[PDB]
RNA sequence: GCUGGAGAUACGCUUUGACUCGGGGAUGUCCGAAUGGGGAAACCCACCUCGUAAGAGGUAUCCGCAAGGAUGGGAACUCAGGGAACUGAAACAUCUCAGUACCUGAAGGAGAAGAAAGAGAAUUCGAUUCCGUUAGUAGCGGCGAGCGAACCCGGAUCAGCCCA
RNA sequence: CUCAGAAGGUGAGAGUCCUGUAGGCGAACGAGCCUGAGUAGGUCGUUGUUCGUGAAACGAUGACUGAAUCCGCGCGGACCACCGCGCAAGGCUAAAUACUCCCAGUGACCGAUAGCGCAUAGUACCGUGAGGGAAAGGUGAAAAGAACCCCGGGAGGGGAGUGAAAGAGAACCUGAAACCGUGGACUUACAAGCAGUCAUGGCACCUUAUGCGUGUUAUGGCGUGCCUAUUGAAGCAUGAGCCGGCGACUUAGACCUGACGUGCGAGCUUAAGUUGAAAAACGGAGGCGGAGCGAAAGCGAGUCCGAAUAG
């Protein structure tokens, strides 16, 4: 339901569902997204079993002591830590709908101020990143907000200098996560709505 | 937007159950009651008369149709249902088994659908609207 | 224990030039480099002066005096120059000692 | 990631030790001795507000009847003649008052004497 | 994983549709003929009342 | 520039390119599988040949005619011979822990296994291995505690070659 | 400026001061008629496989025995016939698999009681031995590491000087608490005490602070530590010298069953993996609704008992 840019132009059409965003839809995608990239890297060598300590201190009775038998034990400084993270997943499958439904409703929310499609193509000399300054300069992509870009010809990303600017990603790097990350987004107007099927 | 301003939805998250931790609740013993309960669990379906212990009648095999009732079938509107292996019926155990209609529901009309078997009066209701049903032969 | 400096042990000056302080007291002096110490990084100059004590060790001296000596510093004397100020360089050509480059900035050489 | 106790046992701790203020001995300066101290005074606190009215009330009390043995009356016999007066509803603090001064709390033992007679 | 216990699998317990318990009828079931006529032919039922929460962690699918 | 950590003074080396870095050679006492012989590891005693001596080289057993090969070592992994109990069964013999622990042997960068006298009930498949799944199904069981497949199907990888 | 905004360093935080895979180049010469007999088969003792002697096939064997060969031989879970699948008694065989001594990169991992046992040591120390086995970090930006002077044999200190700072001085960042002391306010030598609490007077001070308190104190009232365990705890029942730090309801699995929430909805979803990773997409093998009754055949809105009537 939104317009062009400078290559070209296009009056483009498509509908847009309504955005869940601070509904449970976008946060549970983006939760969905940012689980699923854990490293599970907790390995305490916590449990008694790995301490590297010995066999049997003491007399069980009589001594005075405490009653203890190992020195290998959470009680113990040195020893084991109980329930210690250990190496583990974090990744799970969302429903696939969700993730579908989610990256549309990322569009859609930025439909309702300030998403912008570059029509087919940008002017950017060879791939110097000034021109690309320049460029943006004059599509009202101040100094100031955080962008993003998407597109699929090497030259145009490789004035991918973020600078407080130009996150980039090609076409299918998309995500609900990198466009919420961002103020504008400069979607690339082609694939931007090739309508699927 | 505002991701500082994605909120879940009210419900969905609730906070775990932490249990020692004080007697602003559950406090001492950690909702266990001074007992014979103790670490390291064990026991599920048992006491020591057991009583499931009634007797037992047995048969080991089975072998069961997949069920296609004729209403679904009758209001489909598409008449002469033979299925592509792929379509409609048998998402849960599809080719694993045979198919069989039966005399549930009706609407009248003509249809030859060829399922693996099917119940007698199936043919009594399907042919009585001028419709085969071929069973393999 | 710490390690040393990060420079890839590599000075970026020969104990020949000279040299400008451009940082801290002495920015902006400048002299010969009596000293260079590329794997500790450190940097002797006739800038930067202290008045070391050396305490009396009757060796030679019964009493101790108050040596005046200069005190070295590191890659914070910015490198050799020629428009009378610190520049960034880059390597050159060939001369007449062809074997070797030299160094210049938006200028000649060094 | 760890999560060790860092600064809030300290916290809470000089919380109590601060309760302590001046506590005798140990009951002052360390923390575990400090904390049940507090225990026992809570108990106290809270019935001591309870009893600081029964307290006042008593101490009205001997100075009405004593103000009223003045005037060859008492307690029971002033309170209640006051009662049957129109019902004065002065609060035994108040009549304690008017024993400190005394030519009005007279008056109003005339008047008890009077819705007696 | 788990396995359902064996024990009760042709053992006098089913599963009815609507999720009630089955089990059989047990008393005299062998070894006694001075039993009334109508007890041996007593066996069949299985509706079973308090117990059913067990017997069904018993079977998972109704094997 | 260097002159090891070392934070130390003195002697110095380096445009003939030091130092540091990448690569090869050469030197490499004595002990250790140790192996000339012995031995309480690093030591004590010899014999044969070459040599002016000083010094150099040889001297264990086991396969081989011979070239040549083997002794030993190696975190975990692999195969193999041998092989527990605590423990569960609310006691305990069968059963379980479990072919786990441990010992021993053999080897490599992996090993094992492998090319249907098969799987299996379509006159289907087409070496082996590993993953998903079938499936806690089929079964095994003091039919107790409990133990538990495979075929089909989806993938990783995919070769078959030589003998009597 | 930017194909280079990764990162470290530099007197506090540097895109443009230094070191820098963004990009680019690079070596002498160095890595990469036959077809298997003491066999198949068998009996005895055993065992693997879901295989506990069970109707127990089949493989594998330790003892004894012991055949055929293309109208031939093994197998299809006692066994037989038919039907069907294979060719033993000879060998070799990459890759998909496992592991981490070693190396690199990374981390909703640690950061000096944590993290390996070790900010390095299998040391010190303990044991005849096998074996066990520590703690321990921090001047400053830069040694400019304190010449000289004073008391002292020294140790230690006070000055001077360096330095932003010595409120950093080598017992060298911060520097809590227990514990020990000095000084000051208010106080105590007729007094019975879980040590507090309420109340009031006295004295003292006024930086969230002059009705306001804050600190202390005299006298009055009241008042049986904590926890655990228990019918019942001040209990002469357990535990504890004190403080600091460590210290206990977790993790897992396509497991199960509930509640809440979300996406689809008569339908709902993938796993192993493949391709891309500054991000994800693909992948219907399979799993769950969908029909029940029965011991099972099986029949099916019906199904079981039973000779049709009862459940
Ligand atoms: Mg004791
Ligand atoms: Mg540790
Ligand atoms: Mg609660
Ligand atoms: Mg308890
Ligand atoms: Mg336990
Ligand atoms: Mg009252
Ligand atoms: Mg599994
Ligand atoms: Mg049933
Ligand atoms: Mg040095
Ligand atoms: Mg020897
Ligand atoms: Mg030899
Ligand atoms: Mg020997
Ligand atoms: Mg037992
Ligand atoms: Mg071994
Ligand atoms: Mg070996
Ligand atoms: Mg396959
Ligand atoms: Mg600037
Ligand atoms: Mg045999
Ligand atoms: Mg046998
Ligand atoms: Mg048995
Ligand atoms: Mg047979
Ligand atoms: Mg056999
Ligand atoms: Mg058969
Ligand atoms: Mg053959
Ligand atoms: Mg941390
Ligand atoms: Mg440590
Ligand atoms: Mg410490
Ligand atoms: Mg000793
Ligand atoms: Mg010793
Ligand atoms: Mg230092
Ligand atoms: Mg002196
Ligand atoms: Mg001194
Ligand atoms: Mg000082
Ligand atoms: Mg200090
Ligand atoms: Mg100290
Ligand atoms: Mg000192
Ligand atoms: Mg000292
Ligand atoms: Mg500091
Ligand atoms: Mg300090
Ligand atoms: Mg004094
Ligand atoms: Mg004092
Ligand atoms: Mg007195
Ligand atoms: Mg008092
Ligand atoms: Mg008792
Ligand atoms: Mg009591
Ligand atoms: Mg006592
Ligand atoms: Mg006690
Ligand atoms: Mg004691
Ligand atoms: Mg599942």
């Amino acid at each position: 339901a939104q317009i062009n840019v400078i290559g070209q132009n296009g009056g483009r059409t498509i509908e847009l569902p309504l955005p869940e965003v601070n509904s449970g839809v976008l946060h549970e995608v983006v939760t969905w997204q940012l689980a699923s990239r854990r490293r599970g890297t907790a390995s305490t060598r916590t449990r008694a079993q790995v301490s590297k300590t010995g066999r049997k201190m003491y007399g069980q009775k009589g001594t005075g002591n405490a009653r203890h038998g190992d020195r290998s034990v959470p009680t113990f400084v040195g020893g084991g830590v109980a329930f210690g993270p250990k190496p583990r997943s974090y990744d799970y499958t969302l429903p696939r709908q969700v993730r579908q439904l989610g990256l549309a409703m990322a569009i859609a929310s930025r439909q309702e101020g300030g998403k912008l499609v570059a029509v087919d193509g940008f002017d950017i000399a060879d791939a110097k990143t000034k021109n690309f300054i320049s460029w943006a300069k004059q599509n009202g992509l101040d100094g100031t907000e955080k962008v993003l870009l998407v597109t699929d010809d090497e030259n145009t990303r490789r004035a991918a200098r973020n600078v407080s600017w130009v996150s980039v990603l090609p076409v299918a790097g998309v995500n609900v996560y990198d466009i919420l990350r961002h103020d504008r987004l400069v979607i690339d107007a082609a694939a931007l709505e090739i309508v699927e099927e | 937007m505002k991701l500082h301003d994605l909120k879940p939805t009210p419900g969905s998250r609730k906070d775990r159950k932490r249990v020692g931790r004080g007697p602003g609740g559950t406090d001492k013993t950690a909702g266990r009651g001074h007992k014979g309960q103790k670490s390291r669990s064990g026991a599920g379906k048992g006491a020591f008369f057991e009583g499931g212990r009634s007797r037992l009648i047995a048969r080991l095999p089975k072998r069961g149709f997949n069920n296609v009732g004729t209403t679904y079938e009758v209001v489909k509107l598409s008449q002469l249902q033979d299925l592509e292996d792929t379509t409609f019926d048998r998402d849960t155990l599809e080719a694993y088994r045979l198919v069989r209609r039966k005399n549930r529901p009706v609407k009248l009309l003509a249809s030859g659908e060829i399922s693996r078997a099917v119940t007698v009066h199936v043919d009594a209701a399907s042919a009585a609207a001028i419709k085969a049903v071929e069973a393999a032969g | 224990p710490s390690a040393g400096s990060h420079h890839n042990d590599k000075l970026h000056f020969k104990k020949g030039d000279t040299v400008i302080v451009l940082s801290g007291k002495h920015k902006g002096q400048t002299g010969k480099v009596l000293l260079a110490l590329p794997r500790d990084q450190k940097v002797v100059v006739e800038g930067v002066n202290v008045i070391t004590k050396n305490v009396k060790p009757s060796m030679t001296n019964p009493q101790g005096g108050q040596e005046q000596r200069e005190l070295a510093l590191h890659a914070s004397k910015v490198a050799l120059v020629d428009p009378e100020t610190g520049k960034a360089t880059r390597v050159r050509k060939q001369i007449v000692d062809g074997k070797k480059v030299r160094v210049a900035v938006a200028s000649g050489k060094t | 990631p760890r999560a060790k106790t860092g600064i809030v046992r300290r916290r809470r701790h000089k919380k109590v030790l601060k309760r302590a203020k001046g506590f005798w001995g140990s009951r002052s300066k360390q923390y575990r001795n400090a904390f049940q101290t507090l225990l026992n005074a809570a108990t106290y606190e809270y019935r001591d507000r309870r009893n600081k009215k029964r307290d006042f009330r008593r101490l009205w009390i001997q100075r009405i009847n004593a103000g009223a043995r003045l005037h060859g009356m008492n307690y029971s016999t002033f309170i209640n003649g006051l009662k049957r007066a129109n019902i004065d509803l002065n609060r035994k603090v108040l009549a304690d008052i008017a024993a400190r001064e005394p030519e009005a709390f007279k008056a109003l033992v005339d008047a008890s004497r009077n819705a007696r007679q | 994983p788990k396995m359902k216990t064996h024990k009760m699998a042709k053992r006098r317990i089913k599963i009815t549709g609507t999720g009630k318990v089955m089990a059989f009828k047990s008393g005299k079931r062998h070894q006694n003929t001075g039993k009334s006529g109508d007890e041996i032919r007593g066996k069949g039922k299985g509706f079973v009342l308090a117990k059913a929460e067990w017997a069904r962690m018993k079977l998972m699918l109704p094997r």
